[PDB]
């Protein structure tokens, strides 16, 4: 039937948004873990050429000085959602003198994740992970092209999604620490990627309560690899 | 096999009409470009003149601002609009903000213009792919490229056009970890790379350089003939 | 598969729907225009179905300005649209330039109106071709438009049913100069060429352009010409 | 109201008073007339209270988005230009705004002056306010480009004191900021009645 | 011809305590040389930790109060929490500036507790500039109240007087005495005195009569 | 198939509606222009010269457009009159703005941007019109240009477009002159080329048209020369043909 | 109020302005520049209101540069002058009129040098010399006295010095320094700054 | 099947199939149960987990101080009707300075969802609203449907396998008007446990309870205050 | 007034088979002159000119808008424009700015394009046309120009005495005006040729 978003199935359903979830599946993998000491985050780069400059490939962007991000799926759809999410926290600070909470960021983002045929275009092709430290401690969230917003404790999306999530439920518990969960993460990464893991295949991002700066690791990452 | 609309996802999640535009790039002329120590350079593969026309109207390399360059592929109808549009934006930026325009700002504009142009039906996407070169952002040489999907992206060396795959594999075995200084050496790299042309006539090359402080310098077919002579001369000594 | 829309081409040739609209012109009533040395004669064919129809209700020869007349062959209800368009467009010249619009100038503009209905994509073109006459600056004029938007200048022509007989007739039947009266005698003779019945003062309808202006004939005037018409 | 700003070898000095009146009635004595835009930009409040407060906050909303997109701080000449274009659209509608833009840049120190009329100019020394002309005399007599750091602190603190003495619409405390290459730093904030005993001896 | 403004009188007082805040106003509503009513308090309980006062043109005071209470609910269903005292003061400045070229003729003072449990007072102007103070007096009798509170609370122009912080019980009799002296010399003041006290246990109200002339 | 609107792309991948438009130019008339020092010319073919017509305009293919430029035309007449009314209105808009004539290239790019824009926005028919350009300016003198239904153009020294204009280019390269480019050498070349394309014997002067553009004392006159002086140009070519076979 | 001057030569154009940016009593800036390089052979001088000078003249500044990048060659000084007049006259009958006074200095390869005059009501004029401001009254009769159409560039700087010293004598405003350009077949050359030891 | 493409096209039997398909989208969501006494209207919903460690997606959501709604169906049309719902409530507070009557709020929803069921270019809203409220005449339980037929009811259960909850409510609807706040709640969550497969139990982490009362503002409980409600239950009769 | 902001004077006069038109040369703001070569007479085709006077902004603006509409007219029609047709064209252009009017008052002079027949007319600032048989004038110094032309005009005049009449009319009337002068240019056109002369006037 499908061929268009203005159409139902006899059973449910779409059949158009279902195909949008399929477009995530050929993206790169990405893992974020929520822990009481702070939210760590990891991703795989998949660099093609050595002539290809590596830092032009973004997977972690900085939404605000206490909220990180991680994406998969279509880059062309992603750059629009990153652009608004920076503005929405910025307007909220302009009219309230405060920082927008991590949950209410994604509410503003999901409000045009679902506008695709709801005017008076296609749905987007990108899934997102949002980590941040607001007044309720550290938070980690996840959305989809269907706008279904949810909270996750440790999520992994992109390709190797099911292969990560099965292994990731084995090691997670409530009383983790931040330095434990970083090396707990990239053990899963080298199991699910195809290349030998080095300092050029992956990158990290951690946010802490007292360390609103530096959602990043810059060649201290080389030290974490030999601590495997 | 529905390939007849741009707002439809495949059941394995594709946009084939975006994918079909990039096939139209591969019927375009090749163009390469590297960045150097101080002097950037790019070269094109110019097709044969048909003996009865003027050749100052077949312009394939243009400048947007006084310090940023441009090389494209695809089809010249869609290329002329994007050039004419981006000349306005790099000029209007200077009015609203008194700086010169960085090379990174103008590629985000071209990509975002090609971005929003993809999404609506009845707007056939731009089947071109651009190379943007400029040592403009405070003495720092950069080169980027675009894509008909609308994804700007940074390389250190590049090739487009018909059979760019041969050239890109050629550069990885040729672009040394030695950063090629002595900028005629860097020009000798590109002229040797374009000497592995689809035809390599020798008299069909137009190279354009920029020494990061001057304006654009189109080379002349006597100086470019000198560099082709020393490439064959130095290659004969290797035996 | 190309014969259902208008905004696309055929792989070899031209637009299909405009060619089908020209087939509607061929299935219309016959009409003759002859440019004489001093005037232009228009003539058409007006047969009603029954005896019941009044002949003095709807007219064919129709004035646009005091020196510009106009006939057709096609579909009558589409004709009334672009007549009323050509009326209002002729005044807009006169409001600007304070001068009666020359006959070359309307046909620039009326064809640009018939142009616009050949656009995309939910409108149909006209099914009417026209014959436009007028005596501007001494020399007369006789033009012909079409639903495509082209426009020409005939010495003499014919459109409607059985026009190819009337083309071959007037090809043999034209010279460079006759008077306005002898043009009328040969314009009724070519309408009689393809006719079914007794041609009376009500079966035909004739209008002329003198240099003294445009006028259409009364039935008494059209009787006396058809009386002793060869 | 009296503000002043000057740049020298070691950065930019910003100083202002703290009295806000309403006709002949003093509203407050503790008005912060130097608006802290960023950790690297400072703006003043001279002519109109809510007008200078709103549009500079809207400028601080704008420069943060520029930093997130381009991964680089905005230049001082750029932030002065963006404020000039926003105000010019409301020209003649009755805005009062006479602020100054201060900050370190890749070109070095930066000092621009912005009116509600559209007078975007650069310069070395400026003084804006009702008691501004009382400050141009005492500052220009003591100004040098090669002043010391502690000497320049005593110059600007003296110049506000002489302005609040003659003018009636200037008083309160004397704030003092110092723009360094890394960022601005608050120096001190002294009451005039304490400076009166120091300067008289 | 038609003029869109009129003056209604009123006097608003706020004092930021160490762990409290006191907002007081009279209840007289007047116009010209007439008394509309003797029962019209200017206090408004926004949240359990924030009370606002509104003076000036009364038709704008009714409008502006209803705009704020709508946007409190719009914050809460969008953010799952109530606004702070400082967030309301930041929001109100945008609302007042939004009609810059047809202004509200309203003087505003917001008193309430911060996130640390201390007093906070934000004064305003009709166009929307604000600052945090320790005490402000707004309205018609504002010039009769600021010089006295500088003496008692701020201890200005006093020699060899120690600075004990204002207790709650001492602050009550200061508020009750300044309005008695204000009702003698101002004509737009009298008939009652509504006092609101914001603590960490809720909001208490108290009414003290004044002279009725 | 891929028979829909101009959007979309084919796979492999190209644009069929543009190809159907550009190929359909071969069913049109015939127009050409030649190299010249101190001049430029155009030549064209009268089609459908049936004897019941008037030629009240005496200028059908050629449209003097600005003051020092004209153009030929080939394709659908319905789209032809739209562009010529547009293109004259472009040049006067430039002249209103600068008080200087339009310099003969950015006129062409202005039209080709319009002719392009119907290929991207749906759903419009692309213009099925190709046409030439002749003109003089301050910067390059005499020029030639070649419009396409795609919106692409090119500057030529001698070209031709129309009905049988695939073999006429071969005679132009066989009779390429350079340096020597006088008008009488150029007019004599043009009547020989139309003699190859048109299969009508003896080449009646009522079947052709020749328009020239020279430069005289700062005026840039434009000559659409009448049928009396075509006769001395035809019989000169008839004379040169009979003399050329005397060597056999 | 402030001052401009426009001496035209046989193959050069001599222009000069002042460097003052005063605010109602005080003189905030004494090295202000009023000279706008539109192109490599065209200058622009702008005198008017507080905001309309920078907003309008930069709109013309960036718009002529667009013509250069897009066509590949440069505007003539005649067409560049006559484009500016079109922009005031269109924006005159509106809620936002611009109140500036201009004069244009250009050199052509085909027409030689050129000087144009512009009012705030957008009237063009082709003049052999021009001036603006209140100092235009005292000085242009001196320049009318000693002008020769066949004058050398050394006499023109000397005639400029005569033209400025009487403005130092009988004009109430201060005006100490005066920046000077010159335009010839090569391009815009900057001459030395003109200042005044008064007493 | 050729009539089964648009909302505009009638069938040759008179049944528009696109409205019939949006009814099936309501059965994709979980079950939820609403009921009322003379004084208290209680709606109880069932959460569903996405993964083992993700949070459970919420169902009951606050609208006004006297109205709260439940949800079933697409989350796109959930927040889309919610933002229309909250806007109309504060307008009556702003204009009339009274709370809305609950009955005439729902008539605005039926006028809202009617237009995308007739004009072309917009799908119907696949959604399953259950509404509890207090006007001046006591509690109310309303349900809607994507066919815009809103029903007044005294007990209702919609969602996946929600028929087994309805059969429980029919043989206990006489008991509902008289009981207090306490067992009225656990009359209601005895109905949800028949919409469960018999191997798992109604725990704390998967259920929400919202109560609006005659003197009680609409309050949502979750995961900690459910334990005073889950006490005093029997096991499943297996 | 706004008409008295820059001054100006335009005069046309009909002869036997010829027609003459004249104007001043001074450009200046209210009391200060600027230049003495300001064009106020513009050619519109052959043997047909136009003169403009009033606000110097609208003099240059209307002359460019009218040239815009003329060249589009002479390309849709192969013929040139008739003098009556131009008068109807100008009056349309002025009346469109009915409430925002251009501050100018045109004067049209020319011959017939086919015959030899002269034509003169003038318009108001909102477009009321007015054809005469002897002379039309416009500008600030209107009343001085009426006093000279009522006495010096003769019905049938050769191009010699037509030149001397309009010369003596313009020299004596403008010297009585304050804001007009600094030279007078005269166009005298006829069927065979066009003569342009400039007169020796007072430069004070």
């Amino acid at each position: 039937y499908d061929r268009g978003v203005n159409t139902f199935s006899p059973e449910g359903r779409l059949f158009q948004v279902e195909y949008a979830i399929e477009a995530i599946k050929l993206g790169s993998t990405a893992i974020g873990i929520q822990t009481s000491e702070g939210v760590c985050l990891a991703v795989e780069k998949r660099i093609t050429s050595p002539l290809m400059e590596p830092s032009s490939i973004e997977k972690i962007v900085e939404i605000d000085a206490h909220i990180g991000c991680a994406m998969s799926g279509l880059i062309a759809d992603a750059k629009t959602l990153i652009d608004k999410a920076r503005v929405e926290t910025q307007n909220h600070w302009f009219t309230y003198n405060e920082t927008m909470t991590v949950e209410s960021v994604t509410q503003a983002v999901s409000n045009l994740a679902l506008q695709f045929g709801e005017e008076d275009s296609r749905p987007f092709g990108v899934a997102l992970l949002f980590g941040g430290v607001d007044e309720k401690g550290p938070q980690l969230f996840h959305m989809d092209p269907s706008g279904t917003f949810v909270q996750c404790d440790a999520r992994a999306i992109g390709s190797a999604s099911e292969g990560a999530q099965s292994s990731l439920q084995e090691v997670y518990h409530k009383s983790m620490t931040l330095k434990e969960a970083i090396k707990s993460s990239l053990i899963i990464l080298k199991q699910v990627m195809e290349e030998k893991l080095n300092a050029t295949n992956i990158e990290l991002a951690t946010v802490q309560p007292g360390q609103n700066f530096h959602m990043f690791t810059k060649e201290e990452l080389e030290e974490v690899i030999k601590d495997i | 096999s529905y390939d007849r609309a741009i707002t439809v996802f495949s059941p394995d999640g594709h946009l084939f009409q975006v994918e079909y535009a990039q096939e139209a790039v591969k019927k375009g002329s090749t163009a390469v470009g590297v960045r150097g120590r101080d002097i950037v350079v790019l070269g094109v593969e110019k097709k044969s003149v048909a003996k009865l026309q003027d050749e100052r109207t077949v312009r394939k390399i243009c400048a947007l601002d006084d310090n940023v360059c441009m090389a494209f592929a695809g089809l010249t109808a869609d290329a002329r609009i994007v050039i004419n549009r981006a000349r306005v934006e790099c000029q209007s930026h200077r009015l609203t903000v008194e700086d010169p325009v960085t090379v990174e700002y103008i590629t985000r504009y071209i990509a975002s213009l090609k971005q929003r142009y993809t999404q609506s039906n009845g707007r056939r996407p731009f089947g071109i792919s651009a190379l943007i070169v400029g040592f403009d952002f405070d003495g720092t040489p950069r080169l980027y490229q675009t894509d008909p999907s609308g994804t700007y992206h940074a390389w250190k060396a590049n090739a487009i056009g018909r059979g760019a795959k041969s050239v890109r594999e050629f550069l990885e075995k040729n672009y040394t970890d030695e950063a090629i200084e002595t900028d005629d050496l860097t020009i000798k790299l590109v002229i040797k790379a374009l000497l592995e042309v689809v035809q390599s006539g020798g008299k069909n090359i137009e190279l354009a350089v920029m020494r990061r402080d001057q304006s654009l310098k189109i080379l002349n077919p006597e100086e470019i003939e000198k560099y082709v002579a020393e490439i064959e001369k130095e290659k004969e000594e290797n035996e | 598969g190309y014969s259902f829309s208008l905004t696309t081409f055929s792989p070899s040739g031209k637009l299909v729907q405009i060619e089908y609209a020209l087939a509607a012109v061929a299935g219309g009533a016959p009409s003759v225009g002859i440019k004489a040395a001093n005037g232009v004669v228009l003539a058409t064919e007006k047969k009603q179905k029954s005896i019941l129809y009044d002949e003095r209700s709807v007219h064919k020869v129709e004035p646009i300005t005091k020196h510009i007349g106009l006939v057709y062959s096609g579909m009558g209800p589409d004709y009334r649209v672009l007549v009323h368009r050509a009326r209002k467009l002729a005044q807009q010249y006169y409001l600007v330039y304070q001068e009666p619009i020359p006959t070359a100038q309307l046909v620039q503009r009326v064809a640009s109106v018939m142009q616009e209905y050949t656009q995309s994509g939910g409108v149909r073109p006209f099914g009417v071709s026209l014959l436009i006459c007028g005596w501007n600056e001494g020399r007369p004029y006789l033009f012909q438009s079409d639903p495509s938007g082209a426009y020409f200048a005939w010495k003499a022509t014919a459109m409607g049913k059985n026009y190819v007989n009337g083309k071959t007739f007037l090809e043999k039947r034209y010279n460079e100069d006759l008077e306005l009266e002898d043009a009328i005698h040969t314009a009724i003779l070519t309408l009689k060429e393809s006719f079914e019945g007794q041609m009376t003062e009500d079966n035909i309808e004739v209008g002329i352009c003198n240099e003294a202006g445009f006028r259409r004939l009364t039935p008494t005037e059209v009787k006396d010409y058809l009386a002793a018409i060869a | 109201t009296t503000t002043l700003a000057f740049k020298f070898r070691h950065g930019v000095i910003v100083a202002a008073d703290s009295r806000a009146t309403a006709g002949a009635y003093i509203a407050s004595q503790t008005v912060k007339k130097v608006i802290e835009i960023n950790p690297y930009l400072l703006g003043t409040m001279a002519g109109g209270a809510a007008d200078c407060s709103f549009w500079e906050r809207l400028l601080a909303r704008q420069c943060r988005i520029y930093e997130l997109r381009n991964k680089e701080r905005i230049s001082v000449a750029a932030a002065s230009k963006l404020l000039a274009n926003m105000v010019y659209q409301y020209k003649g509608m009755g805005l009062s705004m006479g602020t100054m833009i201060c900050g370190w840049d890749k070109r070095g120190p930066g000092l621009y002056y912005v009116d509600s009329e559209g007078n975007r100019i650069s310069g070395a020394t400026f003084s804006v306010g009702s008691g501004s002309v009382y400050a141009y005399g005492v500052m220009d007599r003591g100004y040098s480009y090669d002043l010391e750091v502690e000497q320049a602190y005593d110059l600007a603190r003296r110049a506000i004191y002489q302005a609040t003495y003659r003018d009636a619409y200037s008083g309160g405390a004397v704030n003092l900021y110092h723009v360094r290459e890394d960022g601005w730093i608050r120096v001190s904030s002294d009451n005039v009645a304490d400076l009166h005993e120091k300067y008289s001896g | 011809r038609f003029s869109p403004y009129v003056f209604n009188g009123g006097t608003i007082l706020a004092i930021a305590g160490e762990d409290f805040a006191i907002v007081a106003s009279d209840t007289r509503l007047s116009e010209g040389f007439s008394i509309h009513t003797r029962d019209s308090p200017k206090c408004y309980k926004l949240t359990d930790k924030t009370v606002i006062g509104c003076s000036g043109f009364h038709g704008d005071c009714l409008t502006l109060t209803k705009i704020i209470e709508a946007r409190l609910k719009m914050y809460k269903h969008s953010n799952n929490k109530a606004m702070t005292t400082g967030a309301i003061a930041a929001m109100l400045s945008t609302i007042l500036y939004s009609r810059r070229f047809f202004p509200y003729y309203v003087y505003n003072i917001i008193g309430g507790l911060d996130e640390e449990g201390k007093g906070a007072v934000y004064s305003f102007d009709p166009v929307g500039s604000y600052q945090r103070d320790s005490f402000k007096a707004g309205g018609s009798a504002s010039a009769m109240l600021q010089p006295l509170l500088d003496n008692q609370v701020g201890f200005k122009n006093m020699q060899n007087v120690e600075h004990v912080p204002l207790s709650l019980d001492r602050a009550m009799r200061l508020v009750k005495d300044v309005f008695i002296s204000a009702a003698e010399r101002d004509v737009y003041t009298g008939d009652a005195l509504r006092i609101c006290i914001v603590t960490k246990e809720g909001i208490r109200e108290e009414t003290v009569s004044l002279r009725k002339d | 198939r891929y028979d829909s609107r101009t959007t979309i792309f084919s796979p492999e991948g190209r644009l069929y509606q543009v190809e159907y438009a550009m190929e359909a130019i071969g069913h049109a008339g015939t127009c050409l222009g030649i190299l010249a020092n101190d001049g430029v010319l155009l030549a064209a073919e009268r089609r459908n010269i049936h004897k019941l017509l008037d030629e009240v305009f005496f200028s059908e293919k050629i449209y003097k457009l600005n003051e020092d430029m004209a153009c030929s035309v080939a394709g659908i007449t319905s789209d032809a009159n739209v562009l010529t009314n547009e293109l004259r209105l472009i040049a006067q808009r430039y002249l209103l703005q600068y008080q200087e004539p339009i310099p003969c290239e950015q006129l062409v790019t202005a039209l080709c941007d319009i002719k392009q824009a119907y290929t991207q926005f749906g759903g419009k028919r692309p213009f099925g019109v190709s046409l030439l350009y002749i003109g003089w300016d301050k910067h390059y003198g005499f020029q030639l240009y070649q419009s396409d239904p795609s919106g692409n153009y090119g500057g030529w020294k001698a070209t031709c477009i129309g009905n049988n204009s695939a073999a006429a280019v071969s005679m132009l390269k066989q009779d390429y002159k350079e340096g020597e480019m006088t008008l009488k050498s150029a007019l004599a070349l043009a009547i020989k080329v139309l003699n190859k394309t048109m299969d009508v014997s003896k080449l009646s002067a009522e079947k052709v048209e020749i328009a020239t553009l020279t430069r005289e004392n700062g005026k840039t006159v434009i000559r659409v020369l009448k049928q009396k002086e075509v006769e001395q140009l035809i019989k000169k070519h008839e004379e040169e043909e009979a003399k050329a076979e005397r060597e056999k | 109020m402030e001052y401009l001057i426009g001496i035209q030569g046989p193959d050069y154009v001599l222009v000069a302005s002042d460097r003052v940016a005063a605010s109602n009593i005080v003189q905030m800036k004494d090295d202000h520049d009023k000279m706008f390089k539109m192109s490599e052979k065209i200058l622009l001088l702008c005198v008017g209101e507080a905001g309309d000078t920078v907003q309008f003249a930069e709109y013309i500044q960036k718009n002529v540069q667009l013509y250069k990048m897009r066509n590949g060659y440069e505007l003539s000084p005649t067409a560049a002058a006559n484009f500016t007049r079109r922009n005031l006259a269109d924006c005159l009958r509106s809620r936002t009129p611009y109140h500036v006074n201009l004069l244009l200095a250009g050199y052509d390869e085909h027409e030689g040098p050129a000087l144009y005059y512009m009012d705030y009501l957008a009237a063009l004029a082709k003049a052999p010399f021009a001036a603006h401001g209140y100092g235009a009254f005292l000085t242009l009769s001196i320049l009318d006295r000693y002008y020769t159409p066949t004058i050398s560039r050394e006499r023109a700087v000397e005639l400029l010095r005569k033209c400025l010293e009487e403005l130092q004598k009988r004009f109430i405003l201060n005006l100490p320094t005066f920046s000077v350009r010159i335009i010839d077949k090569n391009g815009i050359h900057d001459l030395d700054n003109i200042s005044f030891p008064k007493q | 099947n050729q009539y089964d493409n648009d909302v505009t096209v009638w069938s040759p039997q008179g049944r528009i199939h696109q409205i019939e398909y949006a009814m099936e989208a309501v059965k994709q969501g979980s079950a939820t149960v609403g009921l009322k006494s003379k004084t208290h209207a209680v709606l109880v919903a069932l959460k569903r987990a996405q993964s083992e460690l993700a949070a459970h997606q919420k169902k009951i959501l606050h609208v006004d101080n006297h109205i709260g709604i439940s949800i079933a169906g697409l989350t796109a049309d959930a927040r889309l009707l919610c933002n229309f719902m909250r806007q109309e409530c504060l307008d009556s507070r702003f204009v009339f300075d009274r709370p809305l009557p609950v009955s005439r709020l729902v008539s605005l929803i039926g006028s809202k969802t009617q237009i995308p069921t007739q004009r072309y270019g917009r799908r119907p809203y696949g959604v399953g609203l259950l509404i509890a409220g207090y006007d001046d005449m006591g509690p109310h339980i309303f349900q809607t449907c994507p066919s815009a037929n809103y029903f007044d009811c005294r007990a209702m259960s919609i969602g996946a396998r929600s028929q087994s909850a309805r059969t429980y409510l029919e043989r206990h609807m006489s008991e509902f008007m008289e009981c207090n706040l306490n067992e009225l709640v656990k009359h209601g969550l005895r109905a949800l446990r028949e919409t469960l497969p018999a191997e798992q139990d109604l725990t704390t982490k998967n259920v929400s309870i919202g109560i609006v009362g005659k003197d009680l503002e609409f309050t949502i409980y979750d995961d900690d205050d459910v334990s005073p409600f889950l006490e005093g239950l029997e096991e499943r009769p297996q | 007034s706004i008409m008295s902001y820059n001054g100006g004077a335009v005069m046309a006069m009909k002869g036997k088979n010829c027609v003459a038109i004249a104007a001043d040369r001074r450009f200046g703001i209210q009391a200060q002159m600027v230049t003495t070569d300001f064009q106020k007479i513009f050619p519109m085709g052959d043997r047909l000119y136009i003169g403009l006077a009033g606000l110097a902004t609208d003099v240059q603006t209307v002359a460019q808008r009218l040239k815009f509409r003329l060249n589009l007219y002479e390309l849709k029609e192969g013929r040139q424009i008739k003098p009556y047709t131009l008068m109807s064209m100008v009056a349309n252009l002025l009346y469109e700015k009915r409430f925002g009017p251009y501050y100018t008052e045109p004067v049209i002079a020319g011959l017939d394009p086919k015959t030899f027949k002269p034509f003169i007319c003038s318009l108001d600032l909102i477009g009321c046309p007015m054809v005469t048989d002897d002379f039309v004038v416009s500008g600030t110094c209107a009343e001085q120009m009426y006093g000279m032309c009522e006495s010096l005009w003769e019905p049938n005049m050769d191009p010699d005495h037509l030149f001397e009449t309009i010369s003596q009319a313009m020299l004596n009337a403008v010297d009585r005006d304050a804001v007009s002068g600094m030279g007078v240019i005269v166009h005298i056109i006829e069927k065979d040729k066009i003569t342009t002369r400039t007169l020796k006037a007072r430069m004070d």
